[PDB]
């Protein structure tokens, strides 16, 4: 989740978040 | 009751702590180096464990 | 005021740099929130020097974490203090390196670069005074050493006037687990000795060696050896951090050790070592760390000094202290032995003394020791890559990315002129005077 | 009137400052807060502080002291602790990014940039002193700002201050014992240029003054915070004179001429006793004859330095307490029959005496006695000659084949620097010799 | 201040000292844990000769202990008194010996040393005037005899100006239980009479002897023998710890007792040795501890002077005491056995006196013995040495793990030498 860009990204939960 | 008397007590070596008095020390933290992750205190319970398990 | 820019290279470098932050949050006082809960005042006093000022009173660490693989990112971010770092200072590629020294430091890292120096300039420049960086990475992987290295070339040439420290995880031969390993290794050691002003060499042979006839440990993991790198990394700066009745920070370090600009190559030794079946049978005295000290267990590097001789050495004490023993002991054991210690130079041991002991020691200390012994491990990758490159074994992953023959050929000759330059200076008649 | 300005400067020089000022508020009755209690304030309250303490209308007392360092982790701790309120704030300057121990950084770089300010602070306590005896300058020979920035310091003080007396308290490197590597390096170019800079310059070195600890006070291991009670101690006898009456006054500007007989020779050695346990007073008494033999012992040398390899010059001696005027020369008759101490043949004369009636102030936990009588020497001595030899060697050894030379050439001086300061110290070596040899 | 290092190699060498570091914790006041439990100042006063200092008032041992196997470690270890040492101090092998002197000398012993003299040198440094050495093993094994040489051989020209003790456990005739025994005895007398300053003889037979005729113990068990061995090694070193009206150290004993170079071998003994039926009986008056000394009953090795010539003597006493009937018993002692002494060394006696007795005891005494009746040992260690030498038997151990036929030779004619040179002082 945290790799992806901001791009080519679907909505995913970040850690810590 | 001489300043600076703590560097010259004779019973100094006697009013001291180990520093390791016990595994549920408060003040070993990680910065302080006398406890390690890798003391695996629960090995043969987990050994036991992995043997039930096969 | 005196500002350290810590510089993360690769994924062993990462998985050093989240333990390091971590053992010295718990030095200062800092949850893993961000905010401050402790019980001392003088923990505030001097905290710029690794932390940046944010909102609400948090502090965010001065660090910037680099690599060519997003895996390892992910890992250091959801880690057990990872939520710390800014999220900014993550910078990452897409596809790895590939153990190829070539790719980080030709083809793939030369896009990579352009946005770390963004970062690292960014964070540097906020700084009143400066005072150096400091990179942590392993010689023996792509990612941290191909471009690392290179990282090494343009910052050395942008800030001419500050002092870098690096510590790079030499290679080893017993536990060596890539075979490219060597070819990693001599391309890098020759940008190592031009531009840089202090190197550090750490082995995983005497991380393990310690970890087990010393702590008597069992499972010595990673955690567990990066502990022990983390131990002297925080005790090299805390003169910087802590007032003392000695102080000396790493550039009075860097002058009173290095007496020529090639000669560099240190190796750490942290002090006060105990197992837990035999730390309560020995008292916490000053010669009990000298002894510790000076051993060659505790050297972490694959370095036995008795073959060669110390050059110049070091000793940075912590805690409250009376040091006639720190003035006394290290005279003892430059009187004794007489033949270990060069006789060129007089009094080659420098003396620090911090007043704040780590957090649960009353009393702690760190080593560090130039010597001439550190040229078998030079002549040890000398002699692997040789009798690999004369085959030309692997070399088609190296020349395609468009670095010539001419490159290894002149990376041998400036490892052989560095093998030779240690060895005229551990063979050298003091009572003499040359044609100059 | 009679006023002198301290400066403290490196590491050194701001912790004895610590102790040495801590030892004058006691003396003259000052709390760190800085007001002299209202039982001993009155319209005639003695005027006796006006020497170091300067006055302010509400009552405050401000020392006349300059705090100078490069590295400001020392400072911080004086500013934060017990006599925060004490100094003045201006008067505490401190800088950045130190100076590394070295030589170059120090008087060069460094050094230069520092040296507006502190003359101004130094201009601005010089106009308030009616009568000013001199500047007295603590300092270390081994650190980089106390070589570096104190060789530039008499330059622009000897400019600034044409025949002013100029003091030093530098503490020595040993023999055997150092914190550094370049010490040696940093030593040689010290003495280089403060050869015709200072007018006088007492030796201290650290190892002499810890066996004196070990055996005379009954502790096995001390520090650096009951090392500069010594040296405190030995600052107060210098300057008590003018501070409190006696017998026979002497002032900055008379062992100077005392003490010093040719241009190049200006390093006398200062000795203290007694140094005696507060166990041991118990069964020693101190006559005037005890505690004068003990000055001349070896044993008690401040200096890792034997007197008995070569010869007096002159001599300084400062009597405080309770004594008579009787005892001090039938004292010095029995020093001069005796054979093991010996003077040079043109000096028929090398004794000067000054008696005070204030005897020395005790602190609360320190090491020393609270004694009736004591005496502290001023010893100017041609057996300093082999400190020099030693340490030509060891610059000579280690500059044998150039190390550490690329962090002194690279920072601002050129190579020839070091070819000029060991070839002056090599004729003030012939120059000591020249001297000691009898007609 | 003055401190000794302790030694122990092999089995045997290991059982003596546990039982040595049994009596003296005893005597210092030392509970199993090691917290010092005393109700004196005198004993507090001298500890540091035996003792480090370590955290919460805790003494250990300056003892390590030496072994190619692991199967005794783990007993000492486990004994009473196994918790009081620091786990550091043990150095074992993995491959042991097996009664070979060979192994323990050339092969095996020589990675081992690398541990010890390391660890030897790491806490003998830490003494601020080291006062001596000291050493026990055994000659009928090659656990503590290969090495053991090998030990002295080392630690010689490390220390030159020291004092080392060694008490060696010279096999016997009749408790002789390995074949290869003369092999081991004959090729580490050789390597001991020229690197050791002092060397004391302790023979089984005389221990059995000793419980014998005198405790009248059914059962004499080995720890019934290292206590008889150990109150005499603790009897030897009273002056350092515990002061007295006439003091003696080692080195004030070792001047007095050699004459020549090579005529250091000494043997024991322990004068108040009492069976509980005769407990009752006996009076505790000085005569009655020279007189249960000089029987020639009450030694502690298998030879009697009554054969040879007292060279010299010595005997230290303990116990507050009047010291004229110490003068007077020992003269009357010398004067009365006129046949038994030199001609040649009037005044052959050396005394001191410790006021603090041994625990649950009033007076003891100790005597040490220089005479000729040790060759009468050395010839019947060489005469059964050349008796199987000479058909080549048990060589193929030998000559196969890296040593010529010359070591045996020159093995035999030193031997040859020493009993020769013991013998002339018989005679003249
Ligand atoms: N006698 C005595 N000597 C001291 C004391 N403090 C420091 N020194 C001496 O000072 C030397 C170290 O150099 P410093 O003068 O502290 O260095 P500095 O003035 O801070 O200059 P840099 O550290 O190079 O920036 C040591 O060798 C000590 O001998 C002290 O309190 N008493
Ligand atoms: N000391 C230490 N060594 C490590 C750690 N992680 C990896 N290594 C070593 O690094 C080597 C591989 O490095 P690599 O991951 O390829 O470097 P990179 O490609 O630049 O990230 C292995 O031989 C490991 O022994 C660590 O946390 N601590
Ligand atoms: N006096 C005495 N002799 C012993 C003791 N233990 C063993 N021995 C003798 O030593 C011989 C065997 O010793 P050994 O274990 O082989 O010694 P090592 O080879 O050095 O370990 C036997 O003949 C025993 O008689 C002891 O505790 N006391
Ligand atoms: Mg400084």
């Amino acid at each position: 989740s945290f790799s992806t860009p901001v791009p080519l990204s679907l909505g995913k939960l970040l850690p810590y978040e | 009751t001489r300043r600076e008397f703590d560097l010259s007590d004779p019973l100094a070596l006697k009013k001291d702590l180990p520093a390791r008095q016990s595994d549920n020390d408060v003040r070993n933290t990680i910065s302080g180096m006398q406890k390690f992750m890798g003391e695996d205190l629960n090995f043969h319970e987990r050994k036991k464990f992995q043997e039930e398990q096969n | 005021m005196r500002e350290i820019v810590h510089l993360q290279a690769g994924q062993c470098g990462n998985q050093i740099g989240a333990k390091f932050w971590e053992v010295i949050s718990d030095e200062h006082g800092i949850d893993p929130t961000g905010t401050y809960h402790g019980d001392s005042d003088l923990q505030l006093e001097r905290i710029n020097v690794y932390y940046n000022e944010a909102t609400g009173g948090k502090y965010v660490p001065r660090a910037v974490l680099v690599d060519l693989e997003p895996g390892t990112m992910d890992s250091v971010r959801s880690g057990p203090f990872g939520q710390i770092f800014r999220p900014d200072n993550f910078v990452f590629g897409q596809s790895g390196a590939g153990n190829n020294w070539a790719k980080g430091h030709y083809t793939e890292g030369a896009e990579l670069v352009d946005s770390v120096l963004d970062v690292v300039r960014k964070e540097a420049e906020s700084c009143d005074c400066l005072q150096g960086f400091q990179l942590t990475h392993s010689l023996g992987g792509g990612t941290g050493s191909g471009m690392g290295t290179l990282l090494i070339s343009k910052i050395r040439e942008e800030y001419p006037d500050r002092i870098m420290n690096t510590f790079s995880v030499v290679p080893s031969p017993k536990v060596s687990d890539t075979v490219v390993e060597p070819y990693n290794a001599t391309l890098s050691v020759h940008q190592l000795v031009e531009n840089t002003d202090e190197t550090y060499c750490i082995d995983n042979e005497a991380l393990y060696d310690i970890c087990f006839r010393t702590l008597k440990l069992t499972t010595p993991t990673y955690g567990d050896l990066n502990h022990l790198v983390s131990a002297t990394m925080s005790g090299v700066t805390t003169c910087l951090r802590f007032p003392g009745q000695l102080n000396a920070d790493l550039r009075k370090l860097a002058v009173n050790m290095v007496p020529f600009p090639r000669l560099h190559f240190f190796m750490p030794g942290f002090a006060p070592l105990t197992s837990r079946g035999s730390q309560q049978y020995r008292a916490l005295t000053v010669p009990e760390l000298t002894q510790q000290m000076f051993d060659a267990k505790n050297m972490m590097a694959a370095c036995d000094p008795r073959h060669g001789r110390y050059l110049t050495v070091a000793a940075v004490f912590r805690g409250r202290m009376s040091m006639k023993e720190v003035d006394e002991q290290m005279l003892n054991v430059q009187n004794k032995n007489s033949s270990y210690f060069v006789e060129w130079i007089p009094n080659n041991v420098k003396t620090a003394v911090c007043d704040i002991p780590p957090r649960g020691l009353k009393m702690s200390a760190t080593f560090i020791g130039n010597s001439t012994a550190i040229q078998e491990l030079f002549k040890r990758i000398s002699e692997q890559f040789t009798a690999m490159f004369r085959r030309k074994a692997f070399l088609h992953w190296y020349t395609g990315e468009g670095m010539d023959e001419m490159e290894f050929t002149e990376a041998e000759s400036n490892m052989n002129d560095l093998v030779s330059e240690y060895q005229q200076y551990q063979d050298a008649t003091a009572e003499e005077e040359g044609e100059f | 009137m009679r006023e002198c300005i301290s400066i403290h400067v490196g590491q050194a020089g701001v912790q004895i400052g610590n102790a040495c000022w801590e030892l004058y508020c006691l003396e003259h009755g000052i709390q760190p807060d800085g007001q002299m209690p209202s039982d001993k304030t009155i319209g005639g309250g003695d005027d006796s502080f006006n020497t170091f303490f300067s006055e302010t209308g509400a009552g405050k007392h401000v020392p006349r002291a300059v705090f100078v360092d490069l590295e400001p982790t020392v400072i911080d701790e004086v500013r934060t602790g017990t006599y925060r309120q004490l100094f003045h704030p201006e008067q505490l300057i401190t800088g950045k990014e130190d100076a590394a121990n070295n030589y170059a950084r120090g008087h060069y770089t460094i050094g230069k940039e520092i040296i507006d300010l502190v003359l101004d602070r130094i201009r601005k306590l010089a106009d308030q002193c009616t009568g000013l005896q001199g500047f007295l300058v603590f300092h270390s020979f081994g650190g980089g700002t106390g070589s570096g920035f104190t060789s530039l310091l008499m330059e622009r003080l000897s400019v600034d201050y044409g025949k002013k007396s100029k003091l030093e308290f530098s503490i020595y490197p040993a023999p055997q014992v150092s914190t550094a590597v370049v010490e040696p390096y940093n030593s040689i170019l010290t003495t280089h240029t403060t050869l015709e800079h200072s007018d006088c310059a007492f030796m201290v070195d650290n190892e002499a003054i810890y066996d004196i600890c070990r055996r005379n006070l009954d502790i096995e291991r001390p520090t650096y915070t009951n090392l500069n009670r010594l040296i405190g101690q030995i600052v107060s006898s210098i300057t008590a004179s003018l501070r409190f009456d006696g017998a026979l006054n002497v002032d900055l500007t008379e062992f100077q001429t005392n003490l010093v007989p040719y241009p190049r020779i200006h390093f006398p050695l200062a000795t203290y006793a007694p140094v005696i346990s507060a166990e041991k007073a118990y069964h020693e008494q101190l006559s005037v004859a005890e505690i004068t033999n003990a000055c001349f012992e070896p044993a008690n040398q401040m200096v890792k330095c034997d007197p008995r390899h070569g010869k007096y010059m002159a001599c300084c001696l400062l009597y405080r307490g309770d004594v008579v005027p009787k005892d001090v020369n039938a004292a010095i008759a029995t020093i001069k029959t005796k054979r093991t101490i010996q003077f040079v043949d043109w000096c028929p004369t090398g004794f000067k005496v000054g008696i005070n009636y204030q005897p020395p102030t005790v602190v609360p936990g320190g090491d020393l006695a609270k004694v009736q009588r004591a005496v502290c020497m001023l010893s100017n001595t041609t057996a300093i000659a082999e400190a020099w030899a030693r340490l030509d060697h060891k610059f000579d050894l280690m500059y044998a084949k150039r190390a550490f030379v690329h962090w002194y050439v690279g920072e601002g001086m050129e190579e020839g620097e070091f070819s000029e300061a060991r070839e002056d110290m090599a004729a003030l070596e012939k120059d000591y010799e020249e001297v000691g040899v009898d007609s």
